[PDB]
RNA sequence: AAAUUGAAGAGUUUGAUCAUGGCUCAGAUUGAACGCUGGCGGCAGGCCUAACACAUGCAAGUCGAACGGUAACAGGAAGAAG
RNA sequence: GACACGGUCCAGACUCCUACGGGAGGCAGCAGUGGGGAAUAUUGCACAAUGGGCGCAAGCCUGAUGCAGCCAUGCCGCGUGUAUGAAGAAGGCCUUCGGGUUGUAAAGUACUUUCAGCGGGGAGGAAGGGAGUAAAGUUAAUACCUUUGCUCAUUGACGUUACCCGCAGAAGAAGCACCGGCUAACUCCGUGCCAGCAGCCGCGGUAAUACGGAGGGUGCAAGCGUUAAUCGGAAUUACUGGGC
C-alpha cells in the first residue's frame, strides 16, 4: 500500500525531478539525471502515444503517492463534481492531509510528513486524525500535537519550508506550529508542467 | 546547521570604483559574497574588469554549503565589470538561466551631485 | 442554485493499395473459481450444483384476572410429637 | 383469514423402530450430515435493543432480530518505517575490458513507533418496567384505579466493546504479472522447427529483445494473474444508426 523501494530510481526516470527526497542535498549529486534506469537506460527511447499518457499519470501519482485504485476513485469523484475535472482532480490530490502537512512545512518529505500523520502526531480541529487521505476542508486549522512538537525532525522541516515559496492558500505559522487551509488551491499555483487534459482523456478511454 | 540549497540568484553591483558579487537565494537571504577590494586589489586595481572576475572566484565558495548550480543574474550599475564577472560564473561550473539589468533608473527623481569641474 | 453532459480505437486478407467483411485486443463489471503470495481493520456478501437425500438439537407458544384442579414447589394454620 | 412449511385424512415412494401384533417420520426454518460439483461459512451467543404472539400487568415465548465465528470473496481504509547516507561498499550482471549497471539500494548514522505486542482506563447503544411515593382525574368512600411528577434500586448478547492513555523497539508485516508487435517495459546465457510459448499477429531450423535461465526493467498491489460470464468497442441486425 506504500512504495518502499529506492526513490532516486523513480526520480531520474520520467525525467523532470518533481518534489522528491528531503530537498536539501543537491538532487544531481545523489544520482545521474537525464538517464532512465536500467542497463539499457543510456539510449534515446522513441516514446509512443500510450507512452506519453502513461508517464504523465505515473508521474502525477508518485508526486502524491496515490495508488491506482485510490487515484481512480479520485478521477470518478472529479468527473462527478461540477467544473473542469482536471483541476478538480488536482485540488483533491492537494487536499489530502499528508500533502497539506508537507506543504505546511512540518515534514521534510511528503513520505515523512505522511509518516508523521500515520504515527498519530497531527491534530486537526482538536480531533486526532492519522489517515493520510483525509480531505482537509477550507478554513480548517491544522495544529501539531503537543507531544509531537518535541520531535526535532519536525523543527528542521519547518526551517526548510522557507525555500519552497509558501503556498498562498496555506497560512503557515512558525512558532505557533499551526496552519490554516484558507481555501482550495488553483491551477495557476500548481506546477504548470502538468497537462490535466491529458489525464482526463486517458482515464476516459 | 550548515544547510544546502540550489536555485539561487546573483546580484552584481557594478559601481565605477568597485564590483560587489553576492550570491543569494530567490527570497533575498544571502548565502555568500566577495568583493574586488577584499580580493587583494586596491586603487585602480579595485575597479578593473579582471579583478571583478577574481572576486567571483572567491564567491565560488559555499559549494558544499549551498549547491546553487543554476542561478539567476541581477546586474545593476554602469561601472566596469558588467561582462567579466558573468564569464567567471560560467567557468566556475554554474548554470546561468537569465541575465537582466536591474540598474536603478530614476524618472527625474532626486537631484544628482554637481559636476566635477576637476 | 444543483440535480439535462457525454460518445477514442488497434492488430490481421496484399508485392504494395483502397473497399467490404470477419475474427482478435485494450475497457467496465461478478452471489465467481483456480494458481502464487498474503500484515490489519471497517463495511458488505457467502450451495449459482441435486425442490437430492437428510443423524441429531432448536425455529410457537402463551394465558390461573376463563374453569374444574393442585401434579410440583414455597409458605401458611391446626394438630401432635424424642 | 388455510385447502395450512414444524395441523389432520388418504394414496405413493422412501425413512426408521417394534416384543411382528403395529407403529412413527418429512431441514425448499437455523446450525449440520452425506451426496453433487470447479465452488459457497459456526451443530456460535443473546433476547440487551427492535419486532411480533399470549398475557390487565408482571412476565413467558423469538434459529425473527441483534451480535459473534469462518473465507483477501468483494468494497474501503491502513501498515510493512523517516531522513541522512558514494572512495557510487562489496556482490550480481553486462562490458568497447575502459567501464557502466544494481543503487543511496545497502551498510552505516540520526529519527519515529500507526496498527499489530503488552498494560491500564472508558463512552455509546438504555428506552424500559418495578418498587415506592405524593398530588390530579376518577368516588358512596375521591377507597379501586389511572394520570402526572418525583424517590430508591435498576437491567448490554456483543464486550478483554467505540475510544483514550502508558509500555518497548524498526522492531512483527510484499508479493504477482509482464518487458516481439498490438501494449508500458532488454540484454546475457542455454536451446537449436528440438523443447517449448501463443488473446491476435506469430516465434524456435546454431549470434532467439517471443521458448528456458540470469540480471535489469514495466504495471498492479495484500493482492496479482489465468479461466468462465455480461456489456462495451461491434454503425457487426444500423429506431437513432447499414446495405443489396
Ligand atoms: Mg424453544
Ligand atoms: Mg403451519
Ligand atoms: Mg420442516
Ligand atoms: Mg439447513
Ligand atoms: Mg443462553
Ligand atoms: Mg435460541
Ligand atoms: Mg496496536
Ligand atoms: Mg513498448
Ligand atoms: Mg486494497
Ligand atoms: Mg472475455
Ligand atoms: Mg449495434
Ligand atoms: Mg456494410
Amino acid at each position: 500500500a506504500r512504495y518502499l523501494g529506492p526513490k532516486l530510481k523513480l526520480s531520474r526516470r520520467e525525467g523532470t525531478d518533481l518534489f522528491l527526497k528531503s530537498g536539501v542535498r543537491a538532487i544531481d549529486t545523489k544520482c545521474k539525471i537525464e538517464q532512465a534506469p536500467g542497463q539499457h537506460g543510456a539510449r534515446k527511447p522513441r516514446l509512443s502515444d500510450y507512452g506519453v499518457q502513461l508517464r504523465e499519470k505515473q508521474k502525477v501519482r508518485r508526486i502524491y503517492g496515490v495508488l491506482e485504485r485510490q487515484f481512480r476513485n479520485y478521477y470518478k469523484e472529479a468527473a462527478r463534481l461540477k467544473g473542469n475535472t482536471g483541476e478538480n482532480l488536482l485540488a483533491l490530490l492537494e487536499g489530502r492531509l499528508d500533502n497539506v502537512v508537507y506543504r505546511m512545512g512540518f515534514g521534510a518529505t511528503r513520505a515523512e510528513a505522511r509518516q508523521l500523520v500515520s504515527h498519530k502526531a497531527i491534530m486537526v480541529n482538536g480531533r486526532v486524525v492519522n489517515i493520510a487521505s483525509y480531505q482537509v476542508s477550507p478554513n480548517d486549522v491544522v495544529s501539531i500535537r503537543e507531544k509531537a512538537k518535541k520531535q526535532s525532525r519536525v523543527k528542521a522541516a519547518l526551517e526548510l519550508a522557507e525555500q519552497r515559496e509558501k503556498p498562498t492558500w496555506l497560512e503557515v505559522d512558525a512558532g505557533k506550529m499551526e496552519g490554516t487551509f484558507k481555501r482550495k488551491p488553483e491551477r495557476s499555483d500548481l506546477s504548470a508542467d502538468i497537462n490535466e487534459h491529458l489525464i482526463v482523456e486517458l482515464y476516459s478511454k | 546547521v550548515r544547510k544546502q540549497v540550489s536555485d539561487g540568484v546573483a546580484h552584481i553591483h557594478a559601481s565605477f570604483n568597485n564590483t560587489i558579487v553576492t550570491i543569494t537565494d530567490r527570497q533575498g537571504n544571502a548565502l555568500g559574497w566577495a568583493t574586488a577590494g577584499g580580493s587583494g586589489f586596491r586603487g585602480s586595481r579595485k575597479s578593473t574588469p579582471f579583478a571583478a572576475q577574481v572576486a567571483a572566484e572567491r564567491c565560488a565558495d559555499a559549494v558544499k554549503e549551498y549547491g546553487i548550480k543554476n542561478l539567476e543574474v541581477m546586474v545593476k550599475g554602469p561601472g566596469p565589470g558588467r561582462e567579466s564577472t558573468i564569464r567567471a560564473l560560467n567557468a566556475a561550473g554554474f548554470r546561468i538561466t537569465n541575465i537582466t539589468d536591474v540598474t536603478p533608473i530614476p524618472h527625474n527623481g532626486c537631484r544628482p551631485p554637481k559636476k566635477r569641474r576637476v
